[PDB]
RNA sequence: GCGCACCACCGGCCCGUCUCGCCCGCCGCGCCGGGGAGGUGGAGCACGAGCGCACGUGUUAGGACCCGAAAGAUGGUGAACU
RNA sequence: GGUAUAGGGGCGAAAGACUAAUCGAACCAUCUAGUAGCUGGUUCCCUCCGAAGUUUCCCUCAGGAUAGCUGGCGCUCUCGCACACGCAGUUUUAUCCGGUAAAGCGAAUGAUUAGAGGUCUUGGGGCCGAAACGAUCUCAACCUAUUCUCAAACUUUAAAUGGGUAAGAAGCCCGGCUCGCUGGCGUGAGCCGGGCGUGGAAUGGAGUGCCUAGUGGGCCACUUUUGGUAAGCAGAACUGGCG
RNA sequence: UGCCAGGUGGGGAGUUUGACUGGGGCGGUACACCUGUCAAACGGUAACGCAGGUGUCCUAAGGCGAGCUCAGGGAGGACAGAAACCUCCCGUGGAGCAGAAGGGCAAAAGCUCGCUUGAUCUUGAUUUUCAGUACGAAUACAGACCGUGAAAGCGGGGCCUCACGAUCCUUCUGACCUUUUGGGUUUUAAGCAGGAGGUGUCAGAAAAGUUACCACAGGGAUAACUGGCUUGUGGCGGCCAAGCGUUCAUAGCGACGUCGCUUUUUGAUCCUUCGAUGUCGGCUCUUCCUAUCAUUGUGAAGCAGAAUUCACCAAGCGUUGGAUU
RNA sequence: GUCUACGGCCAUACCACCCUGAACGCGCCCGAUCUCGUCUGAUCUCGGAAGCUAAGCAGGGUCGGGCCUGGUUAGUACUUGGAUGGGAGACCGCCUGGGAAUACCGGGUGCUGUAGGCUU
């Protein structure tokens, strides 16, 4: 005879990654272990980005590695990306760096290796930094998909820049009643 | 059902007090209001230009713009699923200084005051406030006279 | 309701307040030709009865006057409707009513 | 009926397109025949070229 | 055959089911709703504030020697 | 202290539109073309994230979870009863 | 017995009668698995979470859409890893909001009883009078101090309950810049640099984004209350239950 | 005769014949809006609840600046009287502000004057039903042309709360506006923006009846039976006592008031039943109730006998034959 | 002590009657040429300083009316929450907290800001 509301008492986050592939899971058991016994909380957020899924995991962009890690203080320390990490084409200048993911593109892989920089897996970065010191953690953008301009406040509201499932855009598709202003009204 | 008239149901709220009536006082109109003041609504009769719907009539909120002669209030309304903090256009006359929050900057001013003051002293005195506690236990004197009885009045029909 | 018919107010190409004739607004022709009425034509023709609604339900017995108001100044010529609330009787220079003086 | 933001759609299903369904299962068959019979062709020109004029 | 007009017998604890909250206060709020003259004074007051960049710096430097001279004395 | 991702805001940029305004170019000097500042509208830019396949749920068009009408149309057969 | 009239047709001394046990539109096949907002049914186990009959719109009222209630997927962070930010059907401290219960009508408006002083003022019946405010009362509307009873669409007053706020870092104190806004100097706002931390009680880990089934017939009970004589009647407000 | 055009054309064909509703129909609009109550002192809140109002009107009844105070009452002055005109005083608004009501207003928001059309044009933001979507209405601003006042200022309709309308189509206005398709010119047409023509079932179908010849899918969400709660009404019984009763309230009655009982009448609700509970009477038959017509036993009188009504225990036994319907 | 000009809170300031005002000041008051507007210099405007506290105004008084603030009314009316409390009901009582308003009886009858005067 106790009043507890069990609506919420169940958390939804992950524990172990969906996917059936080995590598990851031999990764995961590695991180599992690393995150038990160090005190570091950078294995603890490995492990975290490790369960998450493929759109929970963007790639990310050379150009915006390369930007993050011109930021000063950062000079000499390796990059670690849970995603992949994708070639830039509007790049020219790329300088060497140590750059940590679990999948580089192959132009990316390319540039990194001819501009003299080092590429390592999961496995090699806790064999050289057990607890990730030296490291930057670096994610891309999640609010990169096409699918996050689709939410939010509902088009035909004010103030809602929403874009609307459409078939096809066009002239006599849509801006019509509700978005012109000389046919009914608009938002 | 009900009509839904903007001054429906306001006959006693927009409308002066006893012996109230007649020409505003200037005070109201020569007082000067910043952003971020706390200022709360209350609906005035004699002006009808810039009145307050009767939702927001004794509800307080803060000030984020200042027209030539009106201000724009941001207010909290709760409407059914949810408290919104929507922001309205009310004229000087239906708007009122809040005395609540110059309490508490008071109180934060007597504060820097004793943190400046029994610092070099060493003596860290109490800030913050404490509900009503016990009574302080005392003495009571009955000085010579005794308690007074008090015997129960017996009934008697009066009307 | 009553109007003069010369009312001073404002001009789109001139700019300023300048004097405009005023006249109340007539529909014209439909002309024949227009998009509508030729897709209309072109739709009814043949069998099938009518195939556009008609409308049979009118309630309100007034219209929504309009003024058209023409520049007197010259060289601009400029025309522009303006609406006014709905009435049943109205006029231009009708009888201004004299203020004070005898009902008989 | 409407739901929740989807896309509005008209599919073109009002017929009776079932009658009219065209499958392909004969597609590898067809074109083992193009095969065979663009080889019968080039056997039947022996020194003229393949493709043609 | 009539039927029930309106009642909220539920609503509120339909309301309070999910517990409901004040609006998220957030700090530097939308300047929406602001007079418009005061917005072109803003903006520009913002354009122009690069200009004496150098002098806002060289107060600072001279406020911060000012600090440390203050603080060389103290110890 | 450098500050991923993300949120709030301030700025900046592209296109349509309104207002005030000053200058630029020429193969053709004109009812030519271009540029500024200040508001506003857009499903936009602001160092990217999409494509293909498979699976799950929801919404539809199709017979459409299964069975059910009173009706309508097309073409033929009945005066062996009446 | 033969023959002629065949289905929106035939035929009918007329009954919507007959037309192969069917006739207010015969029979067979096809369109056709015609449509149904309406009935009925809808197949193994365990575990976890778990509702609504409410908002508005619809020729809408046995139904849909939209919010609400619900589930799932997560994601961003704090930490019993001796070292916590924020949030709340709560209370307390200060500040506003109300016009209901109550009370009043010797205070405004409306109703209303009865006596005292008033040719206040006029008028009707009357009696003493040709008449007379000359004496006498009376009934009519009014007054001067009183008195009895009232008001959901009255109120000078006016609670209990209740509704917004504030109880600090997103705050204070300085120094300097920008402003095409405003001004005599000044404002006001925005920019940068520096100094100061437990801001009432108690309990909670919080925030955020999408896919989203079912529901949109309710009923009962303490208290308040509308119509009705009353109703296991119809219709509302808070809370709790059955559903 | 062949083809167009106009008229006639339920002979024939297709279809429609709104919604709410204490069953449906009839009656009304509670269908779009506004005022006070309902409404329980934030707000919001139902009924075919109560009292009402609206689909107008205004070139001034809008906007300024100035001057006066209104309704009513008293005292006065030739015609002149209760009401014609003039003067003085009192006069918190008891007048007026167009309407229905509420709020509000006194060197006004009222009346009279003088000038005017801010009732003009164009971006946005916000408020009321809100889903926080439109329409309508409204509030602060901003950018131009203005009106008025000496000026501060006020005014982009009416002192505030109501007076109104999506798509498509048509019509008008505006740009030295775009396209009109291989290029060029001109009519025409299609475009952009701002108004109007209207959907009162007012978030907006184009719409007459009957069926007793009827049909189908459903509903006891919904009626006509019974039975359920209630007893207004019907029937029956008490309480007080002004009087009727020749005298005398209670032998027998009983006004003005008031308290109850019954479902043997009609009412109200729709709780059970619309995949069916056979819908009035009469005949036959059994049982039960007393609110007792008569018989048994008694109390009462305006009970001398007879006759009689009033009351008590009391349902054991009886409560008939016919004309009409 | 007090007056004028502009005010703030808008009766403790208002209303009725009576008494007193030394000086400045506020006004009454004298005229219509000029500015100005009316049927009338009545109002307003203008040009003044022979008379006055007569009046306004200021101060005081009324066992004054009213107004403001207290006691009484009254822990009464009412009211949050509770009970397997009473009663046939209408209604009432108790526990737990809050707490009114008339009649009736007391006190008071404007404070104050800026600038400029008088009693030097
Ligand atoms: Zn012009």
């Amino acid at each position: 005879g106790v009043d507890i509301r069990h609506n919420k008492d169940r958390k939804v986050r992950r524990k172990e990654p969906k996917s059936q592939d080995i590598y990851l899971r031999l990764l995961v058991k590695l991180y599992r272990f690393l995150a038990r016994r160090t005190n570091s909380t950078f294995n603890q957020v490995v492990l975290k980005r490790l369960f998450m899924s493929r759109t929970n995991r963007p790639p990310l962009s050379l150009s915006r590695m390369i930007r993050k890690m011109k930021l000063p203080g950062r000079e000499g320390k390796t990059a670690v990306v849970v995603g992949t990490i994708t070639d830039d084409v509007r790049v020219q200048e790329v300088p060497k760096l140590k750059v940590c993911a679990l999948r580089v593109s192959s132009r990316a892989r390319s540039r990194i290796l001819k501009a003299g920089g080092k590429i390592l897996t999961f496995d090699q970065l806790a064999l050289d930094s057990p607890k990730g010191c030296g490291t930057v953690l670096l994610s891309g953008p999640r609010k990169g998909r096409e699918v996050y301009r689709h939410f939010g406040k509902a088009p035909g509201t004010p103030h809602s820049h929403t874009k609307p499932y459409v078939r096809s855009k066009g002239r006599k598709f849509e801006r019509a009643r509700g978005r012109r202003a000389s046919r009914g009204y608009k938002n | 059902t009900n009509t839904k008239g903007k001054r429906r149901g306001t006959r006693y709220m927009f409308s002066r007090p006893f012996r109230k009536h007649g020409v505003v006082p200037l005070a109201t109109y020569m007082r000067i209001y910043k952003k971020g003041d706390i200022v709360d609504i209350k609906g005035m009769g004699t002006v009808q230009k810039g009145m307050p719907h009767k939702c927001y009539h004794g509800k307080t909120g803060r000030v984020y713009n200042v027209t030539q002669h009106a201000v724009g209030i941001v207010v909290n309304k709760q409407v059914k699923g949810k408290i919104l903090a929507k922001r309205i256009n009310v004229r000087i006359e239906h708007i009122k200084h809040s005395k609540s929050r110059d309490s508490f900057l008071k109180r934060v001013k007597e504060n820097d005051q004793k943190k400046k003051e029994a610092k070099e002293k060493g003596t860290w005195v109490q800030l913050k406030r404490q509900p009503a506690p016990p009574r302080e236990a005392h003495f009571v004197r009955t000085n010579g006279k005794e308690p007074e009885l008090l015997e129960p009045i017996p009934y008697e029909f009066m009307a | 309701v009553n109007v003069p018919k010369t009312r001073r107010t404002f001009c789109k190409k001139c700019g300023k307040h300048q004097p405009h004739k005023v006249t109340q607004y007539k529909k014209g022709k439909d002309s024949l030709y227009a998009q509508g009425k030729r897709r209309y034509d072109r739709k009814q023709s043949g069998y099938g009865g009518q195939t556009k609604p008609i409308f049979r339900k009118k309630a309100k017995t007034t219209k929504k006057i309009v003024l058209r108001l023409e520049c007197v100044e010259p060289n601009c010529r400029s025309k522009r409707m303006l609406a006014i609330k709905r009435c049943k009787h109205f006029e231009l220079g009708g009888d201004k009513k004299r203020k004070g003086q005898v009902i008989q | 009926a409407p739901s929740r933001n989807g896309m509005i759609l008209k599919p073109h299903f009002h017929k009776d397109w079932q009658r009219r369904v065209a499958t392909w299962f004969n597609q590898p068959a067809r074109k083992i025949r193009r095969r065979k019979a663009r080889q019968a062709r080039a056997r039947r020109i022996a020194p003229r070229p393949a493709s043609g004029p | 055959a009539k039927s029930k007009n309106h009642t909220t017998h539920n609503q509120s604890r339909k309301w309070h089911r999910n517990g409901i909250k004040k609006p998220r206060s957030q700090r530097y709020e939308s300047l929406k709703g602001v007079d418009p003259k005061f917005l072109r004074n803003m903006r520009f007051a913002k354009k122009h504030n690069k200009k004496g960049l150098k002098k806002m710096q060289a107060n600072n430097a001279k406020a911060m020697a000012a600090r440390a001279e203050a603080i060389k004395a103290l110890v």
